[PDB]
């Protein structure tokens, strides 16, 4: 019983760890997508700097 | 992270709902393909089917409620809420259906606590899979009115009560000594003098022993005995070194043992909530951010819809408005041609009447109307026939016909398909924030602008039609006024207290109630706060009960059988704490907390409760009040004693409380000590105030009048401590349902002990025999448990828990000090539960044979 | 003693079932994390291609 209690507790802890990993993964993905859109707009504005 | 996970969870929940819909459609289609013959499906199979359906719907409820709790798409949230309420309704209906078919053991148990443990284990789930905590969205949804109500309540409390903290259950301690300070001083003086005399005489005994040892040593030295002293130090050092090395070995052994405990997994690594980095803290922060996200999307989506409707009306308002003006003009011209300018329309409303007939719609409605009115034609010929009694088979088939798709089933399924078609096929990659889509906004806003245009054009073409009819000077055929609305003096059921509260607005009555202390802000509580276990072995208890009853049937001695049946049938397992939590949640939170469930479920608002003092009735009341944010008005004689001394005041207070409940939705009324109002009149002279007993007539007429509207989400609470005092027939016929709280069992009682000990922040011992204390404590209610736990541990005792581990005898003293419930009280509780609930009615039903006839009854007329 | 044995057995079986569920959820979430990492790499590759 002690074995199973702590195995369950550590499995839940690792589940929370994977959850935090995933949340940080969406954080980084959103950061990178924001930069992607930003640089796309910056290139379209370079198509105005080229008018200059 | 949260959005995608909740999308997947809703996906799984909809998969579960589709699984249940296909499963339940299976019986209907199978019957359609085999309608020729009858079905010999035992109640066992139906019980399994409905229990699996109930558990799957419980899982669906959990997932959907959590999603709505952290679903941020307001358009998605509205669908989730409606689907959740529909699923909750069909869940309550499934619970009721399981209740009806509780015919196990060849019996007719209509138990509100059906046992699903056998299916639960057969389905590979633990008992907690049945948990149904009350949803917390009952507060946020339409929170304005309840927040205003609570603001007014707190203002009144400061107006008279002078306190704001929620009142806690103050239990008077019977350990108070009615003695003057002199008596206590003398007692303490006697204690101190006795202990000092003991100490001094012990010192005298010590000195006597010292004298004896000195004499013995002197006598020994008189014999010229030489004792080596150098070797004594060496021996002492050797012994101390051996013991120290052994202690090092032992401490290292338990260090390795605890390393195995933490690594191989003996002791759980408990996370402290107070620490900054606790995982629960991160989860709470994420949930708080996510919830604020749902409100932010709600507010901005409302603003977007408002602006969109404004712009839509501005741009496409005049044009289609003028087009429909022209349509109304053409209809008016056609009307005039049909009447040749003699009789003209008064309202363009009939324009819709002529265009309601949809080709396919006219077909469906014409067929339905012909079929319906056909049944009315035959109701004229056969009247002289007799009024023959209903046949047994007719009603057996009517109430045994397998129910088809319930309308709420249609609602939930169709919502599922529509969500799949619209939102599932929605590309959120561009809308990475899962916010509202302009397309849905336009689609659901078009009705508002269209109906605004229709109303404006109806008014405008009404003026146009007036002028056109005046153009031909067509006299307005006198509009025969509909029969004057005679406000008949209908004998609306008159209730006590109307005279003293006529002409007063609700706020004044609320102020009076607050000043009268009838209404109080009870401490917030949660339904999951009711630590309880599922009926793991309740079914086996029932099997043993049935077998023992059958063995009793085989008995020969009439006296022995009579004696055994006189005592309550203890073999029956009492309702589980988990089952009681389920029943209370389903009957209160959803009806009290949801309007749609109230409409779609049984229209009951009267609950009675029977249990020992402090057994948890207050805990349930607090949990329900906090979850539903409902005012709790306690009209208990104890809570009102010393303030009411006449019938008029009681009548007025009851009337005011009922009016507040009707208008101050949601509202709940709790009343303890119900025995004194509905107890045994023939009993001896009870010390309680007779005035309390007079409440029966006002409440009797209220109940017989159906005061609270069935949909109105207000319930009356009745909980007592000694069920036998009240009249059983009146309890049966006056409350919608009754609940008996069982005494804690070995497992539940031990788990409650563990929960309280962890609550007090006392360390957990590894070798402590919990079940031993559980056995020692059998026969006590939950209130006695809490009182003993509070008594055992004090401020310095809790601060000293580390030095002294918890000791068994610590609970020996308090257990006797707290009130004790004898086995006789439990037996009477069980008897009252069986009788008032009607279980004994079923027991008598399934024993009387049908051989006895109905012969002569007319000779004995003298 | 018998009663405690029975209770410990039942509660041990309960936490065994709980630990099985936890392991299943942990495996599913680890697979989800792997797929999230693959999504991040795909976003990066398409980002480089669009920049080019």
């Amino acid at each position: 019983r002690d074995m199973v209690e702590n195995f369950y507790h550590n499995t839940l802890k690792e589940i929370s760890e994977v959850k935090t990993k995933i949340s940080n993964k969406e954080t980084e993905a959103e950061e990178k997508e924001s930069k992607h859109r930003i640089d796309v707009k910056v290139f379209l504005q370079k198509v105005k700097h080229l008018e200059y | 992270m949260s959005n995608m996970m909740y999308n997947m969870k809703w996906q799984e929940a909809i998969n579960d709902l589709m699984e249940q819909v296909t499963l339940e459609y299976l019986p209907l289609e199978q019957n359609e393909q085999q309608l020729g013959m009858k079905y010999k499906r035992d109640s066992s199979e139906w019980f399994h089917f409905w229990a699996t359906l109930y558990i799957k719907y419980i899982d669906i409820y959990k997932k959907l409620e959590d999603c709505y709790d952290q679903l941020v798409h307001p358009q998605k949230r509205v669908l989730l809420k409606e689907m959740l309420e529909n699923v909750i309704v069909r869940l309550c209906e499934t619970k009721s259906q399981v209740v009806k078919y509780n015919t196990q053991y060849d019996a007719t148990y209509k138990s509100d606590y059906p046992n699903l443990d056998e299916l639960v284990m057969d389905l590979k789930l633990t008992p907690d899979c049945l948990d149904i905590p009350i949803p917390r969205y009952f507060r946020e949804e339409d929170k304005k009115r309840l927040d205003e109500r609570n603001q007014i309540l707190d203002a009144l409390l400061l107006e008279y009560t002078d306190t704001k903290e929620p009142q806690e259950e103050q239990y008077e301690d019977q350990n108070t000594l009615q003695a003057d300070m002199d008596t206590a001083i003398r007692i303490i003086q006697r204690y101190e003098r006795g202990r000092q005399g003991i100490e001094r005489a012990n010192l005298a005994k010590i000195l006597k022993k010292e004298e004896e040892k000195k004499l013995e040593r002197q006598k020994k030295l008189a014999e010229g005995t030489e004792i080596g002293e150098e070797t004594e130090k060496d021996d002492a050092a050797l012994v101390i070194k051996k013991y120290w090395r052994g202690y090092k070995s032992r401490k290292l052994v338990q260090d390795i043992r605890e390393e195995e405990l933490l690594f191989l997994g003996m002791k759980k690594v408990v996370e402290d909530p107070t620490l900054p980095e606790s995982q629960y803290k991160q989860a709470q922060n994420k949930r708080q951010k996510m919830k604020y996200i749902q409100e932010e999307h709600e507010q901005e989506f409302n603003d977007e819809i408002e602006n969109l409707k404004r712009l839509v009306k501005g741009n496409e308002g005049p044009d289609i408005l003028d087009k429909m003006r022209a349509e109304r003009r053409e209809w008016i011209m056609r009307e005039l041609e049909k009447n040749e300018f003699k009789e003209a329309p008064q309202d363009p409303s009939e324009f819709y009447n002529q265009q309601v007939m949809d080709p396919e719609q006219q077909a469906a409605e014409a067929a339905k109307a012909a079929e319906e009115a056909k049944k009315k034609g035959a109701a004229k010929k056969d009247d002289k026939k007799k009024k023959g009694k209903p046949s047994e088979l007719d009603e057996f088939l009517e109430n045994n016909k397998p129910t088809g798709p319930s309308p709420i089933v249609l609602k939930l399924q169709e919502q599922i398909e529509k969500h799949s078609g619209e939102w599932s096929k929605r590309d959120e990659t561009n809308n990475f924030e899962q916010k509202h889509e302009t397309e849905l906004a336009k689609m659901l806003i078009k009705p508002v602008v269209e109906e605004q245009i229709k109303q404006q054009v109806d008014e405008m073409i009404a003026e146009e039609l007036d002028i056109v009819r005046l153009r031909y000077d067509i006299k307005k055929k006198k509009q025969k006024k509909p029969p004057r609305p005679r406000n008949k003096g209908k004998n609306k059921k008159k209730f006590p207290g109307d005279s003293s509260n006529k002409g007063r607005d609700p706020k004044d009555i609320l102020a009076g109630l607050v000043e009268k202390r009838v209404a109080k802000k009870l401490i917030p509580a949660s339904l999951m706060d009711l630590k309880g276990e599922q009926n793991v072995l309740g079914k086996i208890q029932e099997i043993q009960a049935d077998e023992n009853l059958k063995k009793t049937e085989a008995l020969t001695d009439a006296k022995l059988k009579k004696a055994q049946l006189e005592e309550p049938s203890t073999k029956m397992p009492d309702p589980s704490i988990a089952q009681i939590r389920q029943i209370i949640a389903e009957y209160i939170a959803f009806p009290l907390g949801s309007k749609y469930a109230k409409e779609k479920l049984d229209k009951m608002n009267y609950f009675f409760f029977m249990g020992p003092r402090g057994s948890g009735k207050t805990l349930a009341v607090r949990a329900l009040a906090h979850e539903c944010n409902a005012i709790v008005l306690d009209i208990s004689p104890s809570n009102i004693d010393g303030q009411y001394t006449d019938k008029k005041q009681i009548d007025g207070m009851i009337n005011s409380a009922f009016k507040v409940a009707k208008e101050f939705q949601p509202a709940i009324i709790y009343c303890e000590d119900f025995e004194y109002i509905f107890g045994q009149a023939k009993k001896k002279k009870s010390q309680v105030n007779p005035l309390f007993a007079k409440m029966k007539k006002p409440l009797m007429d209220f109940k017989k009048g159906k005061f609270f509207e069935p949909e109105d989400r207000v319930v009356f609470i009745g909980s007592t401590n000694r069920p036998w005092d009240c009249s059983q027939k009146e309890i049966k016929s006056f409350f919608d349902k009754k609940i008996y709280f069982p005494f804690p069992n070995y497992g539940t009682r031990m788990l409650l002990f563990k929960t309280f000990l962890e609550q007090k922040k006392v360390p957990l011992p590894d070798n402590f025999p919990i079940n031993t204390i559980a056995h020692i404590t059998e026969g006590w209610s939950a209130g006695s448990f809490k009182m003993a736990i509070d008594r055992v541990f004090t401020e310095r005792r809790l601060q000293k828990i580390n030095e002294e581990q918890i000791k068994l005898s610590e609970f020996i003293g308090p257990l006797s000090n707290v009130p004790f419930t004898s086995k006789e009280e439990f037996k009477e509780f069980k008897k009252f539960n069986q009788v008032v609930t009607g279980l004994q009615a079923n027991y008598e039903a399934k024993k009387a044979p049908a051989d006895d006839q109905k012969g002569d009854k007319n000779k004995k007329k003298k | 003693e018998k009663k405690l044995l029975a209770f410990y057995q039942q509660e041990r079986q309960k936490i065994n079932y709980n630990w099985i569920i936890a392991k299943k959820e942990l495996e599913d979430k680890k697979s989800e994390l792997i797929n999230k990492e693959r999504e991040i790499q795909d976003l990066q590759e398409n980002h480089f291609m669009t920049l080019n």
